[PDB]
RNA sequence: CUUACCUGGCCUUGACAUACUAGAAACUUUUCAGAGAUGGAUUGGUGCCUUCGGGAACCUAGAUACAGGUGCUGCAUGGCUGUCGUCAGCUCGUGUCGUGAGAUGUUGGGUUAAGUCCCGCAACGAGCGCAACCCUUUUCCUUACUUGCCAGCAUUUCGGAUGGGAACUUUAAGGAUACUGCCAGUGACAAACUGGAGGAAGGCGGGGACGACGUCAAGUCAUCAUGGCCCUUACGGCCAGGGCUACACACGUGCUACAAUGGUCGGUACAAAGGGUUGCUACACAGCGAUGUGAUGCUAAUCUCAAAAAGCCGAUCGUAGUCCGGAUUGGAGUCUGCAACUCGACUCCAUGAAGUCGGAAUCGCUAGUAAUCGCGGAUCAGAAUGCCGCGGUGAAUACGUUCCCG
């Protein structure tokens, strides 16, 4: 009874989708079944920045920054299911959490 | 900000720094019911003879860059003008001007 | 507005009735979006007249509406149809909130009663406005 | 009235950011902090060697900068000592191991900043601002550009009232999004006080959205 | 047997139909017991009223989000629409009656410099 | 008010000043600048100058005075009409 | 503290940089005097490389080029911003007319949210502006099935609680759809305009971001940078206390009320968005209460802040300065913090001010809007009636351009 569980994390959703779809179809080609992957909510936040060195309250900036999040589980790990997992590469702007 | 406000920001942070750890043992040794009431007394008179800039309440955030004390934002680290240029040049990432 | 006309926006029967005329009392009466409050005022006013005469709620209202209906404002001129009811349902709400009595709904009813034998500041209010348009 | 700035109002339409790395909200501010050291540092140690772009990336507890020039020659150096200093001295301000990678820049006259650095080094050793102006826009549109505008703004020819001059040719379509302007904003430093040099250029629109720029 | 999905002002409600006595239960409870004031028991009710069919069929209703008005609104849309996938022959006079139509109404978001949506704090020229 | 479970407070080079003098028994002002400092019942009977952000004003304790602070006795602020 | 101001106490190549010369690991313990800055004694350690004759940080001593300045000039400047104003205009190249500066095009007739589009016309052609491309909301499809969901089955302590299911809601990526597409009437016969069907939505469906050529010697030398002028035992630097919170007065922006469409008491329903490891805390005990103690889960669609309030049902108050209102003051407390006197927030008992809907005048708003009700966040040890957001309930009136403003 030993399953995968990996989760996503980043700024940006077409980078986490692109790592997400690399990951599934490198599970499904080693020859596991996986479940995922699984869209959590988004985080937003938000800021209001002056943009006038002095005065001039109604002139602001409003930013945002949003994190999203993607779950995926795999099941019945096959022997090089894990192995491939560590040899597949990590690209930047996506954090990886994998839990045995 | 001036130099010598800089300077002492940076003055008041060594200090607590180096008195981080008494202060923390003094506070739980007054906490403890344990504790006889004369050494919570003891304990309470040494907290109170320690030097005044080890208290983090003296802390004031400044900009990393401009070291201005007004608008900090402590996600970032910057005051608003700094955090307004820079977020317009496009080297925060993550951050988009927000529309909703 | 200046280059436009703008349509008049249609209010839903009353769910109860199905009667416009009672939507738009209901309207006039609500202050700050509080329909509960006003839809009981108006369901215990058409009640308390319905018990005390058995007359259907809504041909009796219809019949004082058309009392209290004004017929011309003010230089004379015509007052259109919407504005006559309009102006009716301000009268005998203003009057109505003068008299002394335990609750609105009674006030109400107490009131249109009144008016359906032509004794009431709405009517009394009409008649003002009778005589000033003998005046032009 | 006041312009937006044209990299910011795209900068998740059409343009890439110049960060890409992720970090928990602890973490975010000391790593845009030394970010921030890193491209100042930069900035005044390779003045004279046409550096534009600079893009920092932290994949794995580790960084990778990528610096875009028009001289790989004098960033690399003569035998790649140059190179390996830089990766020392990132290495160090940075606290994690750091590789330099070097893209080379082979239409130096289609970069915003590289035409403002020039207009500022003319202004700076006191051609005519006219002249400069001119010259830098014929060869940006010789070059290629579909167009160019460029504006000088401050103690122009040592005059005692401050002005602003501006010249363009071609087509810069400010208000379309999914255009691709290249902006630049430079400084001359001349006896008489700061002159301010603005440099915007148009290469084409972009099609297919950020699907097809592939964020 | 049949199924249908109302919507209005982030209030969503799931409408199971069948063919029975009447009854008829909202997050097991009673029309009475679950709506206090009578019109939005009177607005639940109004599809099958006007159809005349209150006593041919059985519901079974959940909802979730928004206020009272706009969880009946989202009842009887999901009624609606429950009825007019059980008989695709109702839908003219359904439409007629306006129950098809999704309100898309909306609360409007709050704006810089602006109490709220529309409002603008007081000004003076004095 | 402070909390009563951490008793009151005296700043500690006024209470050995205090405790000194009373071991003793000097009528000499003691000269502060603890505005913040409580009155004990260790000092009635006697005088403390007090700081009050330009001059040094004299104050004799009496028994009334216990459970006040010192600077409630030296106004900071001048004002006498418009 | 911030702090830039005042009183008093101190330092002088300086709290900080580079360049030179010598000596030391750096660091560390314990005290004494002092309001503190500081000053004096007092312990341990004395480290890392080494072609090892010295070097790497780090500290101390001397010397002078210098540092330092929120000091002045926004009327010397860069950068940034307001405003007219989301106003609809601003330009260029060939050809014609004029001695010429110039004109024409860009005017004239309809129309539009728009120099938006169509006609005529010594004109023929183009760029920036408008519109569209970007974000969000409304209908449907595909993929995805957990921490989220529960239609059918089964077990249930009746709690999706448990097997289980992938239907529905939702979550979130990619798509489809709306285009005067169809019919009728009009206008020119065009641009268009009016009415009808279908459709979730019909003529720009709703909201946001985006602000042309230019004006105001508009604002900012106190974010920052910068020409010039000024100070150098002081206009620089360190400290304790005080002030920015004053008070015969005037003005602007708000909050709470003057009550019965209400106040109080008991019972009982329905949200959205956002925050949480120096943090948020289930539950139990103690307290009238703010809170305290023990303890549990959570790095969060998993645990928590959290009680939504107005609403509905029942009782009571009966028009009174009141069972309205909640200022002010007296007395007890809690918490944050080294420290709540000047000068914090909150809790309990007592007190119970003006106020009876407010002159001349003046302000906001055309639909999920106004009005009214609650909820969250940034700043932040503590300290919002302000600011920025979120949802609940939910109106009235538009005949028209005669006058007021632009």
């Amino acid at each position: 009874n030993q399953r995968i569980r990996i989760r996503l994390k980043s700024f940006d959703h077409r980078l986490i989708d692109q790592s997400a779809q690399e990951i599934v179809e490198t599970a499904k080609r080693t020859g596991a079944q996986v479940c995922g992957p699984i869209p959590m909510p988004t985080r937003i936040e938000r800021f209001n920045v002056l943009t006038s060195p002095h005065v001039n309250k109604d002139a602001r900036d409003q930013y945002e920054i949003r994190t999203y999040k993607r779950l995926i589980d795999i099941v019945q790990p096959t022997d090089k299911t894990v192995d491939a997992l560590m040899k597949l590469d990590l690209a930047a702007g996506v954090d990886v959490q994998i839990a045995l | 900000a001036k130099k010598g406000m800089i300077n002492r920001e940076l003055k008041r942070e060594k200090t607590v720094a180096k008195y981080a750890a008494k202060r923390a043992e003094l506070k739980a040794t007054i906490a403890n019911v344990n504790a006889s009431d004369e050494e919570r007394f003891e304990a309470m008179l040494k907290l109170q003879a320690l030097p005044r800039n080890a208290s983090p309440v003296r802390l004031r955030n400044r900009c990393g860059l401009t070291g201005r004390p007004h608008g900090y934002f402590r996600k970032f680290g910057l005051s608003r003008n700094k955090l307004r240029d820079t977020v317009m040049q496009g080297d925060v990432p993550g951050v988009v001007k927000a529309s909703w | 507005p200046r280059r436009r006309v703008v349509a008049a926006r249609e209010i839903l029967p009353d769910p109860k009735f199905s009667s416009q005329t009672i939507a738009k009392f209901m309207n006039h009466v609500m202050q700050d979006g509080k329909k509960s409050i006003a839809e009981s005022i108006v369901y215990g006013a058409l009640e308390r007249v319905q018990e005390k005469n058995k007359v259907d709620p809504v041909e009796f209202f219809e019949t004082t509406l058309e009392k209290v209906r004004p017929m011309v404002e003010v230089v004379p001129m015509e007052v259109r149809p919407s504005r006559r009811t309009a102006l009716a349902m301000r009268w005998l709400v203003d009057a109505a909130a003068k008299r002394s009595e335990k609750t609105m709904a009674l006030r109400l009813a107490g009131e249109l009663l009144d008016a359906a034998e032509g004794k009431g500041a709405a009517i009394k209010k009409r008649e003002d406005v009778h005589r000033m348009a003998e005046a032009n | 009235g006041q312009k937006v700035h044209p990299i910011g109002i795209r900068l998740g339409v059409v343009k890439r950011h110049n960060a890409n790395w992720y970090a928990n909200p602890k973490q975010y501010a000391e790593y845009l902090l030394k970010d921030l050291q890193v491209r100042e540092f930069l900035t005044k140690k390779l003045k004279n060697a046409m550096v534009s772009n600079i893009l920092i990336e932290r994949p794995s507890g580790a960084a990778k900068v990528t610096i875009s020039t028009a001289r790989p020659g004098i960033v690399i150096g003569k035998k790649g000592e140059d190179i390996e200093k830089l990766q020392r001295e990132l290495t160090n301000i940075m606290g994690v191991p750091a590789q330099v990678s070097i893209n080379e820049i082979d239409r130096p006259d289609l970069d915003a900043r590289l035409v403002a650095e020039a207009i500022a080094s003319q202004l700076e050793k006191r051609v005519m601002f006219r002249r400069a102006m001119k010259r830098a826009v014929q060869n940006t549109m010789r070059a290629g550009a579909k167009g160019i505008k460029v504006e000088v703004s401050g103690r122009l020819g040592g005059a005692e009232i401050a002005r602003t001059e501006w010249y363009r040719e071609g087509r810069v379509p400010l208000h379309t999004l999914r255009a691709d302007i290249d902006y630049a904003t430079m400084r001359a430093e001349t006896t008489y006080g700061t002159i301010g040099v603005k440099v915007w250029i148009f290469r084409g629109e972009i099609l297919g959205g950020m699907k097809q720029v592939m964020n | 047997t049949n199924y249908g999905t109302g919507r209005r002002k982030t209030a969503t409600a799931r409408v199971f139909l069948s063919a029975g006595t009447g009854k008829l239960v909202i997050n097991n409870r009673t029309l009475e017991q679950y709506f206090g004031r009578e019109t939005a028991r009177m607005v639940v009710r109004q599809p099958l009223e006007l159809l005349e069919a209150t006593e041919k069929y059985d519901l079974y209703i959940t909802v979730k989000g928004g206020g009272i008005g706009g969880q009946a609104g989202a009842i009887r849309h999901g009624i609606t629409r429950a009825l007019i996938a059980a008989d695709e022959t109702l839908k003219p006079v359904l439409r007629q009656a306006g129950f098809v139509t999704r309100d898309a109404r909306e609360v409007e978001r709050k704006k810089l410099g602006l109490r709220k949506a529309r409002k603008r704090p007081q000004f003076s020229k004095r | 008010p402070r909390s009563l479970k951490k008793g009151p407070f005296v700043d500690a080079h006024l209470f050995a000043k205090v405790e000194a003098a009373v071991a003793s028994n000097s009528r000499k002002p003691i000269k502060t600048w603890s505005r913040r400092s409580m009155i004990l019942p260790d000092f009635v009977g006697l005088t403390i100058s007090v700081h009050n952000g330009r001059n040094h004003v004299p104050v004799i304790v009496t028994e009334h005075m216990v459970g006040h602070k010192l600077g409630e006795f030296a106004p900071t602020r001048t004002y006498r009409g418009h």
